[PDB]
């Protein structure tokens, strides 16, 4: 399940860093990257208090 | 012309980071740092390259007059600093400079001077620090008195800022007007141990070897026994 | 808790104006290529009386609200000016790329100021023609964050080395302009200047209209030290600080030891006291009776 | 590692909130406290469930 | 470019050496003769009998 999540959207247009790098110019990046950012971080803390 | 000697410093070359008040308080900063127990060149007067500050340590009896010459190609094409302790004048400007070792005035001429600045007129180891950064300039120093035959001697010394100037200049050569010490600077890791009274007492590395690492890490001096987790590979 | 009872302000006594005019009107505004500087620094800054818009056809502030100017302070003011048309003023904006962001002048992605764009068609359009401006538009690679280049040299485009011909695949960077006021109001020349600082530990020594007050021991007021807000109690310190010292932390990292810009003594800092309130009840079938019990 | 959490900027331009309200607008100001609300209710809710 | 030098071959807009990364749809491409002077009639903003 921990490595299944990584591919989610979570929100954001795609889930790949550097697609949003290249995509995407850097001043509006960096809200895709915080959102990407944000999900992987719940998810790791649904796992260890698991 | 001498040919250069290599010397071991002893852990020297630590100032204070910012002007913040601090104590008993294991700090860590990250800024530019002389690396500890590297060599530094024993000058016995070339042109140095200067890449990101300079440890100028000079050994000195009575208080000689100093002089330092830096620029960029220092042929009156780009702004140059004259900074000296002269009876006469000390006078720290940035003019143009055609250019010689104390003609009182080295310099052939001054065409366009923006920056101009005259203080008041004006055994023992003498330590600076010159830094340049974004568009500013910092000189550190400090006279610990000592009575040895060796060089750089053992020991942790503090070193206090003097001067600030917002000169912000292209500057990447050096050159000087006994003898004295030459060391670069590096982009470090260190963690700094203020005691009660305010004062810097000791320093550890974060990259010199592993124990430093465990040590920084764990943000003490002292480590007890065990196996500990350090970083990433 | 326990509510400030009064508010101080203690702002260093400067006599000296800053000099904005001068960048805001002058007469040789130079080329986007070769920006100007001007470092303003220790002088009281008046915001107040030149925010009232003269002709500026954008003010627009980034990091910082407009019209807060005046109350707090920065440190190591600067300006930049350069002549521009109407059309890319736009391009001129924190993180936004353009054509002449990315080859003359690129803000930084975390840049705090304003653009402070004007018209300058009334008087700087000649109909002869305004041909002593330049702009670059070639550069092998991108420019960077408040950098600086003036040298010009001949371009090479892809192959057919040039070597100063002016020849084939070869182009001056340099491109001139045709202000004048025949054409149209999109291209007219606008003057902007835009305004760079930053908020440092040192002593910020430029500051706004604002008048001091006497200080007070030992109650609960609102404080303010160049700009620092806050709420404590100012009590006499005995911790030796250095001459260069101003601020002063402990291990959770806030501020409690502050030097007076006036009288440079040393004071401290301490919060108003509070705690939890917690209440006896014998129940509220025997009587209505309590019996309040504060924490700490 | 409670206390220390509070000196995070979360993506807000300061980690003060004094210092965000005296140096921007309401409207403006608003976005960024949010920032740092939630990371401070996260640390909260973390620290809580230890 | 590696053929013969051509005329005019200024572009506007779009840089050569970008232009390889970028690409556009349903390029169109039309050829006709005109006489020497003509070339600066056949321009962008230009106005010519
Ligand atoms: C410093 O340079 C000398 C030059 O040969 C070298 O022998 C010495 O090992 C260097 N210092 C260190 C710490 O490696
Ligand atoms: C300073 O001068 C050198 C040439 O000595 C040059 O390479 C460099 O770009 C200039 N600017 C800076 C910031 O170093
Ligand atoms: C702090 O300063 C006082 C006064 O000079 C001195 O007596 C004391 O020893 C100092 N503290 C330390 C740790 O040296
Ligand atoms: C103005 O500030 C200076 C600080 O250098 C201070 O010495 C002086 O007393 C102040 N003026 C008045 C009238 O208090
Ligand atoms: C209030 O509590 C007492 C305690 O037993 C009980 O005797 C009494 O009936 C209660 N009154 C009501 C209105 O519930």
């Amino acid at each position: 399940t921990l490595v299944k999540q990584l591919s989610s959207n979570f929100g954001a247009i795609s889930s790949v860093l550097n697609d949003i790098l290249s995509r995407l110019d850097p001043p509006e990046a960096e809200v895709q990257i915080d959102r990407l950012i944000t999900g992987r971080l719940q998810s790791l803390q649904t796992y260890v208090t698991q | 012309q001498l040919p250069p000697a290599y010397t071991n410093s002893f852990t020297r070359g630590v100032y204070y980071p910012d002007k913040v008040f601090r104590s008993s308080v294991l700090h860590s900063t990250q800024d530019l740092f002389l690396p500890f127990f590297s060599n530094v060149t024993w000058f016995h007067n070339p042109v140095l390259p200067f890449n990101d500050g300079v440890y100028f340590a000079s050994t000195e009896k009575s208080n000689i007059i100093r002089g330092w010459i830096f620029g960029t190609t220092l042929d009156s094409k780009t702004q140059s600093l004259l900074i000296v302790n002269n009876a006469t004048n000390v006078v720290i400007k940035v003019c143009e400079f055609q250019f010689p070792f104390l003609e009182f005035r080295v310099y052939s001429s001054a065409n366009n001077c923006t920056f101009e600045y005259v203080s008041q007129p004006f055994k023992n180891l003498r330590e600076f620090v010159f830094k340049n950064i974004d568009g500013y300039f910092k000189i550190y120093s400090k006279h610990t008195p000592i009575n040895l035959v060796r060089g750089l001697p053992q020991g942790f010394s503090a070193l206090e800022p003097l001067v600030d100037l917002p000169i912000g200049i292209n500057i990447t050569r050096f050159q000087t007007l006994a003898a004295y010490y030459v060391g670069y600077l590096q982009p470090r890791t260190f963690l700094l141990k203020y005691n009660e009274n305010g004062t810097i007492t000791d320093a550890v590395d974060c990259a010199l070897d592993p124990l430093s690492e465990t040590k920084c890490t764990l943000k003490s001096f002292t480590v007890e026994k065990g196996i500990y987790q350090t970083s990433n590979f | 808790r326990v509510q400030p009872t009064e508010s101080i302000v203690r702002f260093p006594n400067i006599t000296n104006l800053c000099p904005f005019g001068e960048v805001f009107n002058a007469t040789r505004f130079a080329s986007v290529y070769a920006w100007n500087r001007k470092r303003i620094s220790n002088c009281v800054a008046d915001y107040s009386v030149l925010y009232n818009s003269a002709s500026f056809s954008t003010f627009k502030c980034y990091g910082v609200s407009p019209t807060k100017l005046n109350d707090l302070c920065f440190t190591n003011v600067y300006a930049d000016s350069f002549v521009i048309r109407g059309d890319e003023v736009r391009q001129i904006a924190p993180g936004q790329t353009g054509n002449i962001a990315d080859y003359n002048y690129k803000l930084p992605d975390d840049f705090t100021g304003c653009v402070i764009a004007w018209n300058s068609n009334n008087l700087d359009s000649k109909v002869g023609g305004n041909y002593n401006y330049l702009y670059r538009l070639f550069r092998k690679s991108n420019l960077k964050p408040f950098e600086r280049d003036i040298s010009t040299e001949i371009y090479q485009a892809g192959s057919t080395p040039c070597n100063g011909v002016k020849g084939f695949n070869c182009y001056f960077p340099l491109q001139s302009y045709g202000f004048q006021p025949t054409y149209g109001v999109g291209y007219q020349p606008y003057r902007v200047v835009v305004l760079s600082f930053e908020l440092l530990h040192a002593p910020a020594t430029v500051c706004g209209p604002k008048k001091s007050t006497n200080l007070v021991k030992n109650k609960c007021v609102n404080f303010n030290f160049n700009g620092l807000t806050g709420t404590g109690v100012l009590t006499e310190s005995n911790k030796k600080f250095l001459p260069f010292q101003q601020f002063g932390r402990d291990i959770a990292d806030t501020t409690d030891a502050v030097r007076d810009p006036q009288t440079l003594e040393i004071l401290d800092i301490t919060p108003c006291s509070f705690g939890g309130v917690s209440v006896i009840t014998p129940g509220t079938n025997t009587s209505n009776q309590v019996a309040v019990l504060y924490q700490g």
